[PDB]
């Protein structure tokens, strides 16, 4: 993964605002545990990917991320994501019952157009603050590389693809019971 | 100070009692690094992690950073990732290829064997380089898996494993082509003792057959299916090793567990077809029906844990009495179809990664236990390890070795008993099989 | 406190900019210890509220936050806030003398119109970084639910109401000597 | 390692000297959880936190997690929040209502009494369930306040409190209906020793009447008034308990303390009207001018601290020698009007929450002291506890017990003396009153 | 350094967006280790400055920041910055080989005009998340004060001046191997 | 318990061996604060940090906070930043001017000398104020540099330094006007033992002449030049103190060392002109060629490290065995031009601050060593300190004292020998110079 290929001419003010507002609405859903409403944003062909990141010398920097044939933190389809939603909303799902307290702070939104109409490549930065039980605090940072499609929902868009690049090699959290 | 008499009182396999201090005490942990981790065979990875000459993997042996490297003569060598001059880390990346290793502090040059070949200004300022190389470990490979041991007086890997080997072969020796590891090493941190994690994979199917994974199975079963039809697996067996504290537990015939976790394609591959029948012939002489074994857990003492049917392997690296790092990878048959290899990759991420629908609930339990053990009264009374006591037999008509019921703690009692032995017996003369 | 009910018609570009700019200005006032200048933004009928947050099972999730009749971290009026301003600007106010170093990073701003003209319900997320003395670092995250009136001042708006939903049960900090 | 002789040398009530090592030493702290917190009556909250059948509250005794829960027969039971199988937390939420408690690990089921009622696969794998329930604590209530103790050999709560009961009754015994706790419990973490906090509410009015809370009073007094007009109360008395290490301090006649902190409406309620007259009538047997008593502070040894005038109550949960958790709630009269309850609620948040105008300066002092105690020379010389030395007498016509001047350290010396006794005397035969 | 004196008449929607996007593009360059590309943004007369910050009583609060004739964390010109770029891109630069994983979260952008055409004074807040080697995490927060000039590069602007106000007295990180 | 016999075996200067436990052991560190830091001369800063009456500086002696304050009679007084009442910090800011000091807890007032002058309510509640002032330390100043020592048994600063004074005067005595400290003090945290940092500036030129600072030199050389040409220095000497464990190392006749770090304008001032003429004339008793000495490192035991040719001065404050705080500042001549003062200011930020092109690589090494020392096997074998063993002699025409080759560890062995002596010998009679 290299520097995001931003367009020279930036996206229009209305488009920039629309996508920024989509992420703010998405963050609200996740932070208030509206998992069913959030899951409805995911298209049937969703690929939800979070690769492993390794420590490499500069000369071996091309091998920093795990590939498509390798293990990952997440490598999901619509089918497997539904299972995760059924687990996280479950009363016997102990990892999130009692549920965690999360905050998705979203910024650095860069919008790029595609060859397909009403479909956008979007780059954004995040800090995910996760507070759990009595004193457990986990802080995550990284970027999201999304393919978004315009949709007739309450948020304005639907998610076709999502790659999450976490600023971590070894995960300092005991789990990833949250969604990015 | 911990006397041999006091250490023996921490574990009582006869009454099935465990002293909770073993998971929390700092002094005991420091003794563990010397007496347990300093002389046990410890899993570092797989042969396929270091396939070519100069290929390396930076990993751990307890809290000692180690470098595992393939040599010119196809051998694998393991040495301490520490420069003997002033302690600097020689190999500073996770994995890759090297023609040589060089210390970034003062420029002490090493070859890929871990031998000191060059010291800057040696003729001007100095001493023998052959005596000042990083501490080498004993290396032994068992059907793909690479183990290492510091102690020269320790028994060889084959003897160390003993009659637990046929149970390792259920995952490792199904095809003449052997096993290969899928790329990528998952790493995360859990604030708990290593013994909880090691014991769970050793003897604890009880948690999976009760309350821990009710949401995990729900995540794996069809959208139209609920926990009522999920099928409750109750039948199965548990194995305790004759020596080593090794243990394994598995379900028998009941397919409801493996189907939910690994899906229909893997479950079929494991039970019915040309691949499963080849494993039946190869492992039949050990007196074990592998096609009946559906969903399994195993621990090689101290910290090598794997799940044969799902092919999930992990090393627990201790980080004090209150913390561990989990280093996990996945194995597939070397000659297995691409479709089966992909289903293994996908489902292992889904179930067993840091965000895995099973792993999430496993860590959650251990975190809360470790927090509890900070209190005085929480360590004052022994834990119950009495399940299946005096119910295991070494003459079982279906499975070899000391075999009991799937929901028992015989392998758990054997693990903590061997732990107690290694912690109280300083010499290998009395400790050996 | 459920998911913030954002309007389907997103706020206009100018109004979105104005309210975001107000928060950035407010953050600058707080981060540079302009307490008297910040206090002037608070209206006379202000309710400054930070409820307690508890670990609850999903079955008892409606009791996550403390109520109106319960204890809170903050439950302040204009007069009580005046006392806090007089304390924080005092030489004998040891908790903030020497003063802390703070950073209010504001994002996720969602703007909602109300029945009263020039009065808006605003939802936003924050990360508050508090550095104190030699080595002390306290990190807070949460969301703010404000009622903002249009005012003729340096910032463009006044604060009618503020509710802070902090992502914490037990507070990891020894005190709350900062303003949210 | 600490011998009884060495522990006695840490505290000297005759010379008024305290060894600073008592706040920092890790060995001493480990002994405290055994010798002090393991056998003391510890505050868990109030009866109104658990008013109906099945209602529970997850709290702590020292570092041991416990469950306080109301039974069907109106009784309250306290047990260790730890499953005796492998140490998992039984009650995983803060507070609520339960029909039965179940473990998430292996599914061991418990009733609200804490008894083990069901074990999954018990008839297949196994032992007595009546013997394998979590450890029970002794439960005793003093006029609403629920206390707990592990030790069966320890004295009853009534004798434990001793002659400190009259001063507890100033806050607790004012109406026939009793007190009720305002919902919600404030929790925060302070990096200091528990003894600093316990001593301050025990014997330290000296901090509130000098420099610590000068900005806190400034926040409370009318906007037109500045600090130069604010009253400086000097008249008052301090109380040392006959046994236990308890202590209380109060201002006499001067309302400047209460009027600034609690406001004009609370001060009116506390000193004037039928509500104040009935309280004096109810506390006639003690023989105290309770309407003249304003701005009181009290500590029930070791960690139950409250302010009888402003009705702020808090427990100090130890988290090592260098850390505490403060758990704070507020009490009001049950039959009190809505205007008074709202006044108590607002002013207790304004003053005594984590963001309170008083608490901010309280913790700021403690954080600095603990940081200082990391140094060698900072723990080499004793702290001065010589205030009011040999001035307190039992022959006071207004207040019972060992009574001295408000700005004194007699109750402090008594607190550290009783601490010294608990740490050095292993048997109750010598320790008890 | 006092509260950033923002203009009453706020910057236009187009200008606000252009500068925000510049910072998001800049963050992407830094977070993906494009050091050569990022250095190109620095003008010849750049002053890159990060003053020391000290704990002072309110009575002596004017001595908080280090002066012009005092030591600093950074005090750099174009030539000294060039040497830093040559070190960080070097295979023998051990502090960043293997390199760190960083995230520059940018928000709170306030835009002010100057006397010189196409030259802008900009204030913004940041959280910099730095993850190094196995488990090392360093979190920084503060504000940046930039003088930006319009440039015909792929980002739209060039950096003439930058002052970084970091919310720390004693630095909790072992180094400052990153750029702000 | 560390017996004197066990401590002596940790360091072997005869064979050149160092036991790695010295950097990691918690018990050894506890003794260091008493045996090493509690009775050594420790740097607090410069006279110019506190130039006028009432000026103070809050700094550290080990883990003890101290206040260094200029008096009315132009003297400097150093006392413990701890109130003897209940341990509160008396001086709560970094630096500034005070007419008096007052505790914020109970209002105990102090004069600028560190003497208890006023106690609130003393007459009513109480003991002599003259006895209860904060612990005073011995204050000695060597040509600007302020040192402090708790122990009255310890020898004076002049005797403490010994024959290390001439090498200090290279930086501290070039003009009759003396030196002045540039404003501001850089502070950052490194997770490593203090001895790694103390040894490097004591004896370790070996890291700078090899691999550690390859990218640091690259940053300072002109864009038209690369590391291929970069002149590599090989000629130089190393000094070991007769007593103290003080050490110094410098290059001889090689401009490329100073040119890359400090630039041409600093080198012109240091080697040429009337300023360098006066420096060699004032330092005539030594017989040293100070105009030919470029790129010097020096450590005054235990934690005073500086770089004379670039005027980088720093103190290592210990924070447990696994952490330190670096407090660094810079010196210039009092009558130095405004051009040269700015050159020293800019280049010291560029090179030796937390983000400095040299300092980044220094810390990176130490951080990684400390991590490795968590393991058992990583502490089981001694480190090599055999460099330049038995090659140093006291008969040198230009540089006085025990002088060897620049790339040696004679001064390093001298440091650890003196460390061992202080840790093992309780009395100053055997320890004296
Ligand atoms: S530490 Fe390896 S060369 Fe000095
Ligand atoms: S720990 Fe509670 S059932 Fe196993
Ligand atoms: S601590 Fe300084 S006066 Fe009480
Ligand atoms: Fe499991
Ligand atoms: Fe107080
Ligand atoms: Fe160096």
């Amino acid at each position: 993964f290299k520097t995001f290929e931003w367009p020279s001419k930036a996206a229009g003010l209305e488009l920039q605002n629309e996508i920024e507002q989509f992420y703010y609405r998405e963050a609200q859903l996740l932070d208030h545990r509206a998992y069913e409403a959030w899951f409805a944003l995911l298209d049937k062909d969703i690929h939800y990917f979070m690769p492993l990141r390794t420590n490499r010398m500069i000369r071996e920097g091309e091998l920093e991320y795990s590939g498509d044939q390798d293990l990952a933190h997440f490598d999901e389809t619509h089918e497997t994501m539904y299972g995760r939603i059924r687990k996280v909303t479950s009363d016997v799902g102990w990892a999130e019952n009692p549920p965690s307290r999360t905050r998705h702070l979203v910024s650095n939104v860069i919008v790029k157009e595609t060859a397909t109409p009403d479909t956008f490549e979007v780059n954004s930065a995040f800090i995910l603050y996760r507070n759990r039980l009595e004193r457990q605090v986990d802080i995550f940072a990284g970027e999201r590389r999304d393919v978004l499609r315009r949709a007739d929902n309450n948020l304005g868009f639907s998610i076709a693809k999502r790659t999450i690049l976490l600023d971590a090699s070894t995960l300092l959290s005991n789990n990833l019971s949250m969604f990015f | 100070n911990w006397t041999p008499e006091a250490i023996r009182g921490l574990v009582d396999q006869e009454k099935g009692l465990l002293d909770p201090r073993i998971y929390a005490d700092q002094s005991l942990y420091e003794l563990e690094l010397e007496r347990v981790f300093g002389r046990s065979w410890l899993l570092l990875g797989h042969e396929s992690h270091v396939p070519e000459t100069g290929d390396f993997l930076a990993t751990y042996m307890g809290e000692d950073p180690v470098v595992m490297v393939r040599q010119k003569d196809k051998s694998i060598k393991v040495f301490l990732n520490q420069c003997r001059h002033r302690g600097m880390r020689i190999c500073r990346s996770d994995a890759g290829n090297a023609k040589a290793f060089t210390c970034s502090y003062h420029g002490w040059a090493y070859d890929i064997a871990g031998k000191l070949v060059n010291v800057p200004f040696e003729k001007e300022a100095f001493f023998d380089k052959a005596e000042w190389g990083p501490l080498q470990a004993r290396v032994a490979t068992y059907k793909g898996l690479v183990f290492a041991n510091w102690d020269v007086q320790a028994p060889d890997l084959e003897t160390y494993l003993g009659d637990a080997r046929p149970y390792m072969d259920v995952m490792l020796d199904r095809t003449p082509a052997g096993t290969v590891a899928i790329g990528g090493m998952q790493k995360w941190v859990i604030p708990c003792n290593w013994k909880f994690a090691a014991e769970q994979f050793c003897s604890d199917m009880y948690h999976a057959g009760t309350t821990t994974h009710l949401s995990g199975i729900l995540a794996g079963i069809p959208p139209e299916m609920d926990l009522s039809q999920a099928q409750i697996p109750t039948k199965g067996n548990q194995f305790r090793a004759a020596w080593g504290g090794h243990g394994s537990g598995w379900y028998v015939d009941e397919p409801g567990s493996l189907l939910a976790v690994m899906g229909p394609k893997v479950t079929q591959y494991w039970t019915e077809g040309p691949a499963a029948e080849l494993a039946e012939q190869r492992l039949g002489h050990t007196g074990m029906p592998v096609r009946r074994m559906v969903g399994q857990h195993m621990t090689i003492f101290p910290t090598c844990s794997f799940l044969p049917a799902m092919n999930q392997i992990r090393v627990w690296h201790p980080r004090g009495p209150n913390e561990i790092e989990v280093w996990a990878f996945t194995l597939v048959d070397a000659d297995a179809p691409a479709e089966i290899k992909e289903e293994y990759r996908r489902h292992n991420i889904r179930n067993f990664s840091a965000g895995g629908v099973f792993e999430q609930d496993d860590g959650e339990n251990w975190v809360e236990i470790q927090k509890g053990l900070r209190g005085y009264k929480a360590k004052s009374q022994p834990f119950n390890a009495q399940m299946g006591l005096g119910r295991s037999q070494t003459g079982h008509p279906d499975f070899p070795g000391n075999v009991g019921y799937v929901y028992a703690e015989e392998a758990a009692r054997g693990m903590y008993h061997h732990w107690m032995r290694m912690m109280s017996e300083p010499s290998w003369a009395t400790l050996k099989p």
